[PDB]
RNA sequence: CCGAGCCUGGUGAUAGCUGGUUGUCCAAGAUAGAAUCUUAGUUCAACUUUAAAUUUGCCCACAGAACCCUCUAAAUCCCCUU
RNA sequence: AGCAGUACAUGCUAAGACUUCACCAGUCAAAGCGAACUAUCCAAUAACUUGACCAACGGAACAAGUUACCCUAGG
């Protein structure tokens, strides 16, 4: 029911559809990333979209 | 059960009685400084200076070279004192070193320090090179004339020779100029050696040049023993030293045994030994001055190939060991699908009997 | 294991080997890791790409695969552009 | 319930690149020439060559904190030693072998 | 190693005052 | 058509990523400015304090709060 | 039974499943004919250069088997002997 | 191609250099090295030399530090030596003294840098 | 002892090295035994009787 | 002998654990571990048989393997020669 | 101990090794590319993926008492 961190998919930008699942606090906001993206081979905005489970 | 050990442990003379009494270190560079010295001194237990560091005879290089010149330390230091207090006493100097503005004259510098420590330091360059290990066979002297040799690279410019650097080929397509300070009535000979660029036997050289019986400065009234060859470093053979040296003989020399015909294009008459042309004339002459360059090959070496030495040119590579893999095994448990590839001789499809 | 089937009299094949294993025509067998896609979130990249290896089983397992499956699982096949033809034969093995 | 942790290479072995010479969970053996460290302290050889141990004069990083206080902290005159393990190569990079006669 | 002369070539706590924290 | 929609639609988003990773990028030293604000907000209230030893809440400090709130007010 | 290890996972269970063979049994198979075996078969008189040379002529002359029941779709003429062909 | 000793990761400074330079201030002095890693001094300049001294009006504040750098620089390219590594303490590096030295090394040619191994 | 360690070192090293390849020689000269036509065509006398 | 009759068939039913298991000779041949609704059983290990291929195996010189306080001795690992 | 901090190239790929040991699983890693340059099956999902305190934790998909009326089994 509550957990110290979430398990979050935080889609790419680019539109490739390139997911990788991140933590972050259960008390924050929408996340957002410049994680690497390998479909586009750059670093790439990643918007956090749907929760996966609870840590 | 314990051995004695063998010899001072280390940290044993620190009294720990009075550990509070004691003075620290207090700064990171104080334990480096007393760590380094205590890393250079000897020990009964391994270390790495002893797998790593270079195995070399304990008795002391031999000397071959001129005597050191006499110095009168007491008139050296009574002038030296009264130069620095001369400087010092200047407001100006004062205000330049704390406004930071000042700054060295870095051709007066050289001049001095190849007076000064410059025979020194070209003796360590030569060692650090090999040069000694290589034409004298650890023997070592101390070039006490400088040698001053520069390649005239077109009209008006000079590539100087400093003990090191890199000359190319076509730079040195000519004889070089070569200067140095002799006295009246000296008979100096002058040669240069390709270390590393004998293509047939390790440890032979190449005699690019020999000048003998040289009178004073004047190199070129000197006997042309063996006619200039500009050096031929191969073609990724890497970089090979050419190194001067300058002989000051005690009299007139008779060389007709090493002299070679002009022009001279047979490898095999300029291969050459420094060390066994230096033993037989070990008594009529001393090494007096030395410079060497660095040279590595250049579009104008297969010009020396094809024309002057009348050769096709030899090419090298640099070729590593095949990669280390252990025995295959009949069954690779745990190991992925491209452990197949390992050792695997062709990449395309075979269809045995078929 | 049937060794001898009720209706034909015949050796079965375990299918359930079928389903997890690939049979090289040298006698290797090729499997995938346990747990190659569960829980990738607690798995360091490092792990993750081990477990997506294919991996070659032991001696031991590899008699125990041959003794379930029968002689048509251990014929030499030419499927076209398969992945693993060049593995079928092994080079430069002493033994 | 134990684990294996120790010296997997001693003293004169030969090690091939990559070869694990030892596993500890805090450093006990320090790496020396030519041994690399993993995550986990792991030391591996980083050359082919033969195996050593020494010992040899500590000198901790200017920014690792809690060693250069155990350092300054020491009476003058006193010098951390520790137990090294370097790989001596056996061969050379490469030779230059004749590729062409043009 | 304990048999080793060498043994105890790395003892440094002996040289620090110990602190009780 | 499929793989050109599909390649289109990532040239189109790639084009526009750059200005959006600096607009992106703008907002992080925001907050992280107003994080710095945030720790300076606390020591000013210490700074009404008025040599009070007690670390318990205190009614000024939280008035001081509402105070600036009211100072932003206009 | 065989593959029963007395109570826990047999191995050939405990490995996850994976599509190797899946659809095996309708994959295309073509035997392979190099250069050198149609070389060879001409030099030994089994297959005449003079007429055209089919999969008739190919198993008339023992140079190659086909096998219909195990999804063999014919001969694929193989690269191997291209130098000496 | 030639191997650089890597390892030495626990300790400092690192041995994963062909040459370095290595600048020992003293109480009256400054020195500046390049040696090997085999630990042989290739070129060094010192304010103790009398061709360096007579120039400088002190031999341990910044002039003699930058002095140091610009002599040993032209002693660098007659040598040969174009690269080596630079092993400095935070304090150090942070010193407006090798600051002023490592800008004369690199205003004379040398790179203060050096080329990474080919290891293929 | 009569000899130290040191003199003692690689003396014996020739014979052992002979022995082992003596025994390697051995252990890769195995295989199966010569058949001869004799050995087959003998067997017909047991039915040989006096005429 | 009915806490659920008897008979036939399913049925040579299953499990469990005992017991039994029939001429001679020669060669090799005794281990003591891990998981399991598993500890009265099993399968991977330990030892063991036959054949085959190849090259080292055993014994073991020096050197070498940590600090932290080691009861610290008796020993171990590694290891040329023999 | 059944977690947390805090990063988001915990990217890709690849020699050679370690490992409680048997298996399964687990662990380290040069070079290179690109950067920085300091359990099983099952069930849900387009995909990427996620989920059993399956704690008897190598886990049967899912089931208790009682027999001093007892039945059968060997030790
Ligand atoms: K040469
Ligand atoms: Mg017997
Ligand atoms: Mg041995
Ligand atoms: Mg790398």
């Amino acid at each position: 029911s509550k957990s110290k961190n979430i398990l979050v998919r935080m889609v790419s930008e680019a539109g490739t559809g390139f997911c990788f699942n991140t933590k972050r606090n259960r008390l924050r906001e929408k996340l957002t990333l410049l994680h690497y993206d390998p479909v586009v081979k750059q670093r790439v905005l990643f918007v956090e979209k749907k929760k996966i489970r609870s840590l | 059960r314990r051995t004695p050990p063998l010899g001072p442990m280390p940290n044993s003379d620190i009294d720990l009685s009075n550990l509070e009494r004691l003075e620290k270190y207090r700064s990171f560079d104080r334990y480096r400084r007393r760590a380094e010295q205590e890393a250079q001194a000897p020990h009964w237990w391994r270390t790495y200076r002893e797998y790593f560091g270079e195995k070399t005879d304990p008795k002391e290089k031999i000397d071959i070279g001129l005597p050191p010149p006499k110095v009168s330390r007491t008139q050296q230091l009574l002038e030296r004192k009264q130069a620095i207090q001369e400087l010092r006493a200047n407001v100006e100097e004062e205000r330049a070193a704390r406004l930071r503005t000042a700054s060295v004259p870095l051709d007066a510098v050289r001049a001095e320090w190849e007076r000064t420590c410059g025979p020194y330091h070209k003796q360590r360059l030569a060692e650090y090179y090999g040069l000694y290990r290589d034409l004298f066979h650890g023997a070592t002297f101390v070039p006490r004339v400088p040698l001053h040799v520069a390649y005239a690279v077109g009209e008006d410019d000079l590539m100087p020779v400093y003990c090191g650097n890199e000359v190319t080929p076509t730079e040195a397509a000519q004889a070089p100029e070569v200067t140095y300070e002799a006295e009246e009535g000296s008979l100096w000979t002058l040669l240069l050696t390709s270390l590393d660029g004998h293509l047939l036997e390790p440890d032979a050289e190449y005699l690019h040049w020999l000048l003998t019986n040289i009178p004073g400065n004047r190199v070129a009234e000197g006997q042309v023993t063996c006619p200039y060859l500009p050096p031929f470093p191969a073609r990724g053979s890497g970089i090979h030293r050419l190194a001067f040296l300058l002989f000051k003989q005690d009299q007139p020399i008779d060389f007709s045994e090493d002299a070679r015909p002009s022009p001279c294009y047979q490898l095999a008459q300029r291969t050459f030994r420094t060390f066994d042309f230096y033993k037989k004339h070990q008594e009529t002459m001393t090494p007096a001055g030395l410079s060497f360059f660095q040279c590595r090959w250049d579009d104008s070496v297969t010009y020396i190939f094809h024309q002057l030495l009348d050769m096709r040119e030899p090419v090298f590579e640099f070729v590593r060991p095949p990669p280390y893999h252990p025995k295959q095994k009949r069954f690779p448990h745990r190991q992925p699908l491209r452990y197949l590839d390992r050792y695997r001789d062709s990449h395309e499809p075979t269809y045995g009997i078929y | 294991l049937t060794y001898f089937s009720a209706r034909k009299g015949k050796r079965k094949t375990v299918k359930a080997v079928i389903d997890r294993f690939l049979r090289l025509h040298c006698g290797l067998w090729v499997r995938r890791k346990a747990g190659y896609k569960k829980k990738l979130w607690k798995k360091t990249p490092a792990r993750k790409k081990r477990l997506r290896e294919f991996v070659f089983c032991n001696k031991t397992q590899s008699k125990l695969l041959d003794k379930m499956t029968t002689s048509f699982w251990k014929r030499r096949n030419w499927y076209v552009d398969d992945p693993y033809q060049k593995y079928h034969d092994r080079t430069n093995l002493k033994v | 319930s134990g684990r294996r942790q120790g010296i997997k290479k001693m003293e004169g072995h030969y090690v091939h690149a990559g070869n694990i010479i030892a596993t500890q969970r805090h450093f006990r053996w320090h790496p020396g020439a030519h041994v690399g460290v993993g995550k986990n302290k792991c030391l591996y050889a980083l050359e082919e060559g033969i195996v050593r141990y020494t010992k040899e004069v500590y000198v901790p990083h200017p920014r690792n904190t809690e060693a250069v206080d155990l350092i300054t902290r020491l009476p003058k005159g006193a010098v951390l030693y520790k137990t090294f393990v370097h790989v001596v190569p056996a061969k050379p990079e490469g030779t230059f072998k004749l590729v062409a006669m043009l | 190693y304990k048999t080793k002369p060498t043994h105890g070539i790395g003892k440094y706590k002996h040289l620090i005052k110990a602190e009780e924290p | 058509q499929k793989r050109r929609e599909r390649e289109q639609h990532i040239a189109e988003c790639m084009a526009k990523m750059p200005q959006m990773i600096v607009n992106w990028q703008q907002q992080q030293r925001e907050n992280w400015e107003k994080a710095q604000a945030d720790k300076e907000r606390r020591a000013r209230l210490q700074a009404e304090a008025q040599e009070l030893l007690g670390y318990q809440v205190d009614p000024r400090s939280a008035r001081f709060q509402e105070l600036l709130q009211d100072l932003e007010k206009k | 039974r065989l593959g029963f290890e007395g109570g826990q996972t047999p191995f050939y269970i405990r490995i996850p499943k994976y599509g190797f063979n899946e659809g095996h049994s309708f994959r295309r198979q073509y035997k392979p004919l190099s250069l050198n075996r149609l070389q060879y078969l001409i030099d030994l008189g089994r297959v005449d250069p003079s007429q055209p040379i089919d999969l008739t002529q190919l198993v008339n002359g023992r140079g190659v088997t086909i096998q219909p029941l195990k999804r063999d779709y014919g001969v694929q003429l193989v690269e191997e002997g291209a130098d000496t062909f | 191609v030639a191997r650089k000793e890597r390892g030495w990761r626990t300790v400092f400074p690192s041995r994963e250099f062909w040459h370095r330079l290595r600048v020992i201030r003293t109480q009256h002095h400054v020195e500046a090295l390049v040696e090997h890693q085999n630990g042989k001094v290739v070129v060094s300049a010192s304010t103790r030399e009398w061709a360096i001294k007579k120039h400088l009006y002190s031999t341990r504040n910044v002039v003699a530090c930058e002095s140091i750098g610009r002599v040993l620089a032209q002693r660098c390219l007659e040598a040969g030596i174009n690269f080596m590594v630079y092993q400095p303490t935070p304090w150090e590096a942070a010193s407006d003294s090798m600051k002023r030295l490592q800008s004369a090394m690199t205003e004379g040619g040398v790179v203060l840098r050096e080329p990474q191994r080919i290891y293929e | 002892p009569y000899m130290t360690r040191e003199q003692e070192r690689g003396h014996a090293a020739v014979r052992r090295r002979e022995a082992f390849e003596a025994i390697k020689a051995a252990a890769t000269s195995k295989f199966p035994p010569h058949r001869f036509i004799a050995d087959q065509l003998d067997h017909l006398n047991v039915t040989k009787k006096w005429s």
